[PDB]
């Protein structure tokens, strides 16, 4: 019943956006030119949608996005799609050049010309709403944009607003796939922001994604617009609680002091289910006690990690639907006894279940089928411990003939700030390593 | 006279009582519109234990509803019985309160404590000579035990000699569903030892038991939970509101059942519990229900009995019963099991009865003891602490908000300590 | 061997006390620095207290090999008031007072005065600057943006560097005075003003013998780099940053020189960046070449100096 | 926005460009008489990327056609869209050049750069953040290799920083028609190496093959070796000029290509390419592509790719893809050939994706490769050259104009690093 | 597009340029009495034919001759014949005398009274031109005018003008067939003028071309007005692409930055096929790869030497006709590959070629068919180096015994000129017998 803003940078940001929103449109009933057939306003507090939405005047209905892209050719798909009447057409920012997957030239030299325009409708923003709960920031730490550009934007809204909740949804470069000769700089160079300057930082990766996509869903050319789709609903659900009625809820705040063992170690990997194809439905009778089962599979899990290799510390399940609160216990229960789901010792309480009301809803011409109950396991782990490493055995070697570095120190940086970030990726897995260990 | 308030803080606290005061509103007569449209004139006689009066011949209760986000107040007051409270009562701060308890006791809370520690001394003068706060709160959330504990011990400083009561809802490990409750609960402990004169511990998981087993239903929702931790709450109070042939109030029990000053950790229960399918088949006079009342399957506090022994028990029975029905099945069952009972205390069972049954049954009774057992519940509380804490696991969102590392320790200790008290009676 | 290095930590100013910045350093041996934590390997380091002389003493005698017949150069690397223009100028009119270029004019002299009249030896120089990718000559105004070229052995110079003979070390320095005076821009508001660009000073001595008609020559390279600068701490904007954007360019790229030099790899990037191509010669294989960094130990300064050590700890492995 | 002017001079790049500005003029819907006929709002969207707004609704191009030999500019005018250059852009002296690079640039361009150099400002400043400069221009005749070279290092001391393309027509031993290429070339090269940061290598050996063989042609005219070097330049920069689903511009090719400063001369290749009697035994989907844009007989460049290694490789694909069909043949060809792929480098293959395809087709490929096998297109070369210079056959006509003799020198040692320089990474 | 002056001197001289011109006059369609049967003159440049003609008035067209000989007897042939209206009538100048193969008279003595009447009629026609290409000289070493008067008039052309192109299309002595006693010593005399004051100089012989005519042609009884035809063609190619469009065009100076690897070596001796009777033609269906085969045959070079002894050091192919440029390639693939066919090391790249797109035209009452395709090869080469030493051992024999001595010192020269021709003569054979040796 309290609101959040969202942020997207990048093109990647700007596309996983394009689904969120049109999903979010969907679960209230407001159409794509801005209204929702309405009633004779009659009221004393009514506020059913507020958490993603503004209402302003005679009946229309404004969201609250910032969508911000140095790029300026695929925000125009927007400002002239079936979504044109709906944003507000002073929010989606546009630069003049784009990065060019050159880290250094979103950090400084070519965004210094776009903050103080998107700062300003933030502030706009922040300042329309009566208490903020959180910011969700979508980016990509592919691209350049994506990674010079939110780590200043990241450090503005966190020096000026300071504390406040700032969530994030970020793509990661995958071990196999890619599609950028010089990603594994930009990644290395963005950890200094997703340690200091963010508090959840759900990572998901691409072939984990295809893969979901053609063992589950039985579609086997897949798009980006079918990746979206997914990762807009682990988003319509970590904040499904803010905005229905629940019979045990869960506030993005709850969230973190569930989810966090400590200050640093804070990089959840997410899932969810039932993902199950429009024939392949009838077929099963999905109760909770398997729903609940498909989250731990090694073969579920959006960022392609092992967790069997690896230990839990923590966990959330934020169930939907009609999900009725003894069901949800003897799942976990049988999930507390398996062999091979090692969670650590020093959190033997184990879980934090949290269930709603709404069905999840669905999207014309997409590619899921109408379940009646869901649930996106957020569990934190040590195995992705051993998704960064890989990263690492593909920059000490892409640097250690300076390799690209001119296009780099070309926009000012220096030859230290890779060593930086090097040791600085380096001690987040020295102390996954040690949170692990058993006393 | 003889009045009581009443103070709800958390969800818990809330849906309890959204049925709490359906049972006693039904009780009493009380249709959801504050009129009244009872039958017999012993309905509204004391009628002012619960109530006000209100002009026009309405009835509104003595709430205070209190709770840091705005929904749930919401929630309530468009479920059945809702019109009645009326609007002042309750307090909603705007922020939630995150399953932390800090942020109840010391930061997000101590700027809402006065709007009700001010609607306590409203609602605290409109009243002859007062008997005791009620409190019905879950020990597990945020709201729940830091800001109501909080409250507690403000409400021990206006008021040093009032009785004070406490319902608290424990953690159980086999249904938990927060990462954080052996901080939670071992940190309200430490405040409810000192500063309240009975608690009575429901938890759970034996209360989910006594739906699957006994009562014999296919799905418990959280309806029918709530809805027998309001039949016990209706009865540990059941003679102040009707006349009876030995009556007991909060004092009554509050001096038969505390053999020493801190033990005041008592177990509930209550009988009869027939799943509606299975209830042509036994047909009750009061030794079946004395002998349901004992069993390990009606404590809705997850322990075993027979692992301790009961150092006092209290029995409020409602109906019309043979009294000495009542004294003689009290000392066979004290004489069977002679082994379950501590010794040098003799004639362990207080007894009670009223004369008005809850509505639709003839004969019900409200089991209070006070076992010994507990030595359990507080101490698997400690091991899922004692392992957290000791590797400062989820921490830092405690020191956040101004707690130091020390005041652990000190609750820890000070929960270690009574179950060391517990057990030298063993 | 080849290369060699040499870093050098000054004393503290009373501005530092008065804020207190704290004594930052850690040494041991005398290989290794160390500031938190972090190991730097090194060859040749300096404390708050060594003098004046022992500096060139271990750091540029074996310049006389350049007078005996082969080549040199020697750099010299550093941050605003770091000790820079305390360690080159130096005060020109004490014995025990001077810097380090004197440190060899003097030597150039020595031998030039000591020597038999069989042999007969020129003494020349030149100097120019590089900035925002053009050199710059300085003795004469107005000849801007040259070119370089080399001749039929694979050897480079400047096509168009004025040059003037040079006999007297009054001569020497009044060139290098005069020179300074025409830097491009370089002072600030605030006290940042840190050489925006770099210096280049040859002196070649060629030498001469009738007894045998045996000609040698030997060119002497003096290199003052200009200091790195991030893009956020300073802030910069507009024209400024165009600068920022090369000097950095060049640097970087002149690592690779001395890196795959002292490593020992097959082929050497001397072409992409206009300095190290006038250098081509003076940093190769039988050419003695060293860097002399200058890092100040105080607070006020930290995340800079520490980049004043990873350049170069770069030129090492 | 993100507008790219053009530079033309030499036969050759005339003649490429009256074909160039077909193939993008029909993409955009745009009639040879500047107006417009389109169908789909979507071509009309970034039209001011290689074009201007004329009054009255004609678009008139950005082009700036140079050469020494006033026929060329005539034979443009008189073609099939030559109405729609806009006269004053042309500039032509008058007496030839005469395949002697020194009379490109030293003396009878000398006095022609300026009035090309004044046209480039004057399409300098109606373009609000201009990117580039194309230059497609032959590098062996008089024209395109000294008065282009010439007019480059010009343009790159007026605007340090927007990015610099060349397309450049390389001699070749086997179709080699002119007896001073091996001075032309190696003093051309000689100076591109030092100003442009990228540099397409097309040359007519390969470019014979590519219609002897896969095309099937009997006779291939010239106009149909320039109609494909055309759609290779229309690809490389597809994404400034519709929406896509993996946006590439040419800074984005000209960061993820160029592993070192100087290491920028790339080959290029398109696919499909089917002998349209054959067309019909063959159904493309991605696969066929990205197999056929791999092969030794499409690489553009006269190189046979496999005795060297790509150090990386750039794919601009056009047509509606399912993305993972890219990404997976990409991993595909990467894990079949582990060998021609260089180590240190991982993920060698960048990809782009647009959306609309070259019209009649329904999907396209342009594919740019950087591999060291350049190594032998330069040393060829300098064969050719090493024994003509050594007996300073034909100098004289060189040093009749100014040069020394010297410069030869300093090209020849400058173009016989960069070979060193490629051949460490073998 | 550009224009270019002829000169003509001696009979020789005037006889092949009568030829010269009548084949100009057809290839633009250019009547005998000075008209082009025209239009409706709508223009804005229109240059069709300019480089050998100007128009002037009411359409007639007035070519750019310079007829010189002191003969005044072989003018008047021109001066009433049917090409009478045509020329300009104050172009050809006519002398009172004849030299009589004396070269001593052509050059002071008999021609000190005609060189300041054509110097100007050069001048006030290098002055109706635009922009100026070259100067075609074409002359006979043969006689007396042809070596004295050209050795004048070529030096007054070049300290005058001095840097322009000077080409020069002449006449040599054969080794057997002759009509001169006194010879050599013209042509040794003449030496010192085709080295310092001329670039090209494409010698042709005279029994070769009768060969040329008798093993081809199917005639056996040719005249002079039979060879000049052939000369004339060359002509009508070496300058074909200043005057048409082509596919690949070739300037009348790319030809010699192609074609002189030095500053002396610049003999070419040309060539040309097919050269087809009238009914051995249709067994010939001569196709590209044929006609630049005929080319090197020793037997069809116009100047009787043998190349198979020889190193060739440049070649240049004009073809023409309907010639698409791949053919030329595979065609010189094989020439490339011959054994006997020596192309020196110091030149492996080795062809110019070049194209054009008007059929090659025919004269009627000639003797040449009607051909589709056309070459001309004009091939430097080492070979020539035996012509020239031919001439020598037929004047170190009529010099030994200073026979015709006096004629010649009659008229100013003296004893030494001779001794200057001679080491004159022998430095260039020297210098040939030297860039033929490999390093
Ligand atoms: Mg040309």
């Amino acid at each position: 019943m309290r609101e959040c803003i969202s942020i997207h940078v990048g093109q990647a940001g700007v596309q996983i956006g394009n689904a969120c929103w049109e999903l979010y449109c969907l679960e209230h009933g407001i159409q794509p030119d801005g209204q929702m057939p309405s009633d004779k306003t009659i009221g004393g507090g009514d506020d059913s949608f507020n958490t993603f939405f503004s209402e302003t005047g005679a009946g229309k209905h404004v969201p609250r996005a910032v969508f911000v892209d140095l790029e300026p050719t695929v925000i125009d798909e927007v400002r002239t799609g079936t979504y044109r009447q709906l944003f507000h057409p002073e929010q989606l920012i546009t630069g003049k050049e784009d990065a060019a997957n050159n880290y250094a030239r979103g950090h400084y030299t070519i965004g210094k010309e776009i903050i103080d325009l998107v700062l300003d409708r933030i502030r706009k923003l922040a300042d329309q709403c009566t208490g903020l709960q959180g910011f969700l920031v979508f980016h990509s730490f592919g691209g350049g944009t994506g990674s010079g550009f939110t780590s200043l934007l990241m450090e503005r809204l966190s020096v000026d607003y300071g504390k406040k909740s700032k969530l994030e949804f970020s793509i990661y470069p995958a071990p196999q796939v890619s599609t950028a000769v010089v990603e594994p700089y930009n990644s290395i160079l963005t950890t200094h922001t997703t340690l200091e300057h963010s508090d959840c930082a759900f990572m998901v990766d691409n072939e984990a994604i295809y893969d979901i996509c053609r063992r589950n869903l039985d579609i086997e050319r897949p798009t980006y617009t079918n990746l979206n789709r997914l990762i807009s609903q682990i988003v319509s659900s970590i904040t499904a609680s803010l905005r229905f009625d629940g019979a045990l809820n869960v506030d993005l705040t709850e969230f973190q002091t569930n989810l966090v063992p400590y200050p640093r170690i804070h990089f959840p990997l997410a899932t969810y289910a039932p993902v199950i194809s429009a024939e392949k439905a009838y077929h099963e009778q999905l109760s909770v006690a398997e729903i609940t089962n498909a989250c731990f599979e090694p073969a579920n899990q959006m960022v392609k990690c092992d967790p069997r290799h690896g230990k839990y510390m923590a966990c959330c399940l934020l169930y939907r639907g009609d999900v009725v609160p003894k069901d949800v216990n003897a799942a976990i229960a049988t999930i507390k006894t398996k062999r091979s789901i090692q969670f650590v010792d020093w959190c033997p309480t184990g879980f934090k279940v949290g269930i709603n009301y709404q069905p999840p809803t669905v999207v014309p011409g997409g590619d899921l089928a109408k379940v009646q109950r869901a649930v996106c396991m957020l569990s934190n782990t040590t195995a992705i411990a051993e998704a960064w490493a890989r990263l690492d055995h593909k920059f000490d070697l892409m640097y250690a003939k300076r390799a690209f570095v001119h296009w780099y120190v070309g926009e000012g940086m220096e030859e230290g700030e890779f060593s930086e970030a090097r040791e600085d990726m380096a001690a987040l897995e020295k102390d996954y390593e040690e949170v692990g260990v058993d006393s | 006279m003889r009045e009581i308030v009443h103070i709800q803080a958390g969800q818990c606290g809330n849906q309890i009582g959204a049925k709490f005061w359906e049972v006693i509103s039904d009780e009493h007569g009380i249709d959801p519109t504050g009129s009244y449209h009872g039958d017999s004139d012993l309905q509204l006689e004391r009628i002012n234990v619960y109530y006000n009066e209100a002009a026009g011949n309405k009835y509104v209760p003595r709430a205070i509803l209190v709770d840091l986000e705005p929904g749930t107040m919401d929630s309530v007051r468009s479920g059945p019985f809702g019109q009645i409270f009326r609007p002042d009562n309750f307090v909603f701060g705007q922020s939630g309160a995150g399953n932390n308890w800090a942020k109840g006791h010391y930061t997000e809370g101590a700027e809402l404590v006065d709007s009700v520690l001010d609607v306590v001394r409203k609602e605290s003068e409109s009243c002859d000579c007062l008997q005791g706060f009620q409190l019905t709160h879950s020990l597990g959330g945020g709201t729940g035990s830091g800001m109501g504990t909080l409250l507690i011990s403000k409400i021990r400083e206006e008021y040093p000699d009032r009785i004070m009561n406490t319902f608290s809802v424990v953690p159980s490990p086999k249904v938990s569903d927060t990462v954080v409750e052996p901080y939670n609960a071992t940190l309200s402990v430490h405040q409810l030892v000192e500063n309240t004169d009975e608690t009575y511990c429901i938890d759970n998981e034996a209360l989910y038991d006594i739906c699957f087993r006994t009562l014999k239903l296919t799905t418990p929702t959280y309806g029918d939970l709530n809805h027998l931790v309001s039949a016990t709450m209706s009865g540990v109070t059941t003679c102040l509101r009707f006349p009876g042939q030995l009556n007991a109030d909060l004092r009554k029990l509050a001096v038969n059942m505390v053999p020493f000053p801190r033990l005041h950790f008592f177990m509930p229960g209550f009988a009869p519990l027939t799943s509606r399918g299975s209830q042509q088949y036994r047909a009750l006079t009061v030794p079946e229900l004395t002998q349901q009342m004992f069993d390990a399957k009606n404590m809705m506090a997850a322990c075993d009995p027979r692992h301790g022994r009961y150092l006092t028990v209290a029995a409020v029975f409602r109906g019309r019963m043979s009294m000495k029905e009542v004294d003689e099945q009290m000392l066979n069952v004290q004489n069977k099991n002679s082994s379950y009972f501590v010794e040098w205390i003799p004639n362990n069972v207080k007894t009670a009865v009223c004369d008005i049954p809850p509505r639709g049954l003839k004969m019900s009774a409200t089991f209070i003891g006070n076992s010994t057992a507990i030595q359990e519940l507080f101490k698997r509380i400690s091991e899922q602490f004692t392992a957290m804490f000791r590797r400062k696991a989820f921490l830092h969102w405690y020191t956040g908000e101004g707690m130091d590392e020390m005041e652990f320790t000190e609750a820890e200790s000070n929960m270690n300590d009574l179950v060391s008290e517990y057990q030298q009676y063993q | 061997c080849n290369i060699k290095v040499m870093c050098r930590f000054r004393p503290l100013n009373e501005s530092e006390v008065n804020r207190g910045d704290k004594y930052i350093a850690k040494f041991q041996g005398e290989d290794t620095v160390v500031i938190a934590s972090k190991p730097y390997a090194f060859d040749r380091v300096f404390q708050s207290s060594t003098s004046q002389e022992q500096v060139y003493n271990d750091c540029a005698k074996k310049v006389k090999d350049v007078l005996e017949g082969y080549n040199g150069t020697i750099f010299a690397y550093g941050q605003t008031s770091s000790g820079k223009t305390h360690t080159m100028e130096g005060k020109l009119h004490d014995p025990e007072g001077m810097g380090i270029i004197p440190r060899i004019v003097q030597d150039i002299f020595n031998y030039i005065y000591s020597m038999d009249e069989n042999l007969e030896f020129h003494i020349k120089v030149s100097y120019f600057e590089i900035y925002l990718d053009k050199i710059r000559d300085l003795l004469d105004v107005s000849k801007t943006n040259l070119s370089v070229h080399e001749d039929k052995n694979r050897v480079p110079y400047v096509k168009g560097c004025t040059e003037r003979f040079v006999c007297s070390p009054d001569e020497v320095m009044d060139t290098i005075d005069e020179g300074k005076s025409n830097r491009h821009v370089a002072v600030t508001n605030m006290n940042e003003h840190s050489s925006r660009s770099h210096s280049i000073f040859l002196i070649n001595v060629k030498q001469e013998n009738t007894q045998t008609e045996q000609k040698l020559s030997g060119k002497l390279y003096l290199v003052d780099l200009a200091g790195s600068e991030k893009v956020s701490k300073t802030g910069a904007e507009g024209a400024v940053l165009d600068e920022a954007k090369n000097i950095n360019k060049s640097l970087s790229a002149l690592g690779n020189v001395i890196s795959a030099l002292a490593e020992g790899s097959t082929y050497v990037p001397y072409r992409d960046s206009k300095m190290t191509r006038i250098l081509q010669d003076s940093l190769g294989g039988n050419c003695r070449t060293t860097i002399v960094i200058c890092c100040s130990p105080s607070s006020y300064n930290e995340s800079e100096t520490k980049s004043t050590l990873l350049f170069g700890q770069r030129a090492k492995t």
